[PDB]
């Protein structure tokens, strides 16, 4: 089978910049391939077909050339919602194959997080778990730090993050960190804080409360 | 316009076999053939197969031996059927169509079909509220103990959108998933609109909707 | 670089 060999894995640039996807194949397909973008939790979507055919609907922003073995999908002023990963597709021989993508990243201006802390519900309690999650929104760059601490004792191994894909509309992305523990060891604490790091905070910020107020 | 619209997300046993339903609307299963790929970690996007205008199919290599495409022309659907899974076939399976009948540019895609293989046993989502407690507050829903993806979350019936994130799931160490959904909105609405997060998960037809108020 | 089930995106 043919080999699609797409470089780079990953690309991060600016709004308004022009930018190349680059897809190379193990031998000449010709003019025999199609691009596709796939948005966060989207199917693929067709933007250009052999090589560099237009497609209905598709912004004019999107092209495509190259012929033998070299080929490349080109966004002349890259916008926020061009997040997503681009795929290239041979169909010279068959069968047809697909390149393993490249993400396109959005640069953005360092944007601090809003910090939220939400207690377990009195529904949960019943249950014998205790979730304490804290929320980290609309922020960038990627990189925080989520410090959990039980009457000031910090907290290891019992929290998991979960971080969105970047935003379409304004390049940021939001973070959930979960604590989680056995009812019983949440009746026996009283304080309970997340300590948030990132580069667009001068210093850390904490938000904390106190199991029954 | 032309539509594919697939089965839902479900469970597999390992060395089973998977069943997915594509109906089409927008043209007919005469005129066009009716692609099937696949997107798994181990290997991306994947041709499995199609099945052509006149009822011909043809197999990817790897696959000729267990995989099976039928169709009912009157009906609009497309049959993928496909056996002895293992791990490793844990994908997202689609449908599609192509610009022309005889090509393999695929303009027209199902919304996929998350096919997870596991000896393990389908459970329901619990959800739980995450409460309100600059005038903008932040609230949402903890949907958690589920098995196995995906789960489905919307706000006010697909109402409200607007500053609405929903995390990925992780696994946890039960090897159940959980995941949050959150929705910052003014705090001023919060005595006068009504708040509902609609979590449904689909393998275990579990569907629930979660009012959420400051407590 | 390796695609992920969970939010149909790549990662790492």
């Amino acid at each position: 089978d043919i080999l699609l060999t797409q470089s780079p894995v990953i690309l991060s640039v600016s709004p308004g910049e022009r930018v190349s996807f680059s897809c190379r194949a193990s031998q000449s397909i010709g003019t025999n391939i199609h691009w596709y973008q796939q948005r966060t939790n989207g199917s693929p979507r067709l933007l250009i077909k052999y090589a560099s055919e237009s497609i209905s609907g598709i912004p004019s922003r999107f092209s495509g050339s190259g012929s033998g073995t070299d080929f490349t999908l080109s966004i002349n002023s890259v916008e926020s919602e061009d997040i997503a990963d681009y795929y290239c597709q041979q169909n010279n021989n068959w069968p047809t194959t697909f390149g393993a993508g490249t993400k396109l990243e959005l640069k953005r201006t360092v944007a601090a997080p809003s910090v939220f802390i939400f207690p377990p519900s009195d529904e949960q309690l019943k249950s014998g778990t205790a979730s304490v999650v804290c929320l980290l929104n609309n922020f960038y760059p990627r990189e925080a730090k989520v410090q959990w601490k039980v009457d000031n004792a910090l907290q290891s191994g019992n929290s998991q993050e979960s971080v969105t894909e970047q935003d379409s509309k304004d390049s940021t992305y939001s973070l959930s960190s979960t604590l989680t523990l056995s009812k019983a060891d949440y009746e026996k604490h009283k304080v309970y804080a997340c300590e948030v790091t990132h580069q667009g905070l001068s210093s850390p910020v904490t938000k904390s409360f106190n199991r029954g107020a | 316009q032309v539509q594919l619209k697939q089965s839902g997300p479900g469970l597999v046993q390992p060395s089973q076999s998977l069943s997915i339903t594509c109906t089409v609307s927008g043209f007919s299963l005469t005129n066009y053939g009716v692609h099937w790929v696949r997107q798994s970690p181990g290997k991306g996007l994947e041709w499995l197969g199609v099945i052509w205008s006149g009822g011909n199919t043809d197999y990817n290599t790897p696959f000729t031996s267990r995989l099976s495409i039928n169709k009912d022309n009157s009906k609009s659907q497309v049959f993928f059927k496909m056996n002895s899974l293992q791990s490793n076939d844990t994908a997202i399976y689609y449908c599609a169509r192509a610009l022309t009948y005889y090509d393999y540019e695929f303009a027209y895609w199902g919304q996929g079909t998350l096919v997870t293989v596991s000896a393990a046993s389908t459970k329901g989502p619990s959800v739980f509220p995450l409460a309100p407690s600059g005038g903008t507050a932040a609230l949402g829903c903890l949907v958690k103990d589920y098995f196995p993806e995906p789960v489905t979350v919307s706000w006010n019936s697909g109402a409200l959108t607007s500053g609405v994130h929903t995390f990925p799931a992780v696994l946890q160490s039960s090897g159940l998933y959980s995941l949050s959904s959150v929705v910052t909105v003014p705090s001023s609405s919060l005595g006068t609109q009504t708040y509902i997060c609609n979590v449904n998960h689909k393998p275990s037809n579990t569907k629930v909707d979660k009012r959420v108020e400051p407590k | 670089g390796q695609y992920d089930l969970s939010t149909r995106r790549l990662k790492g």
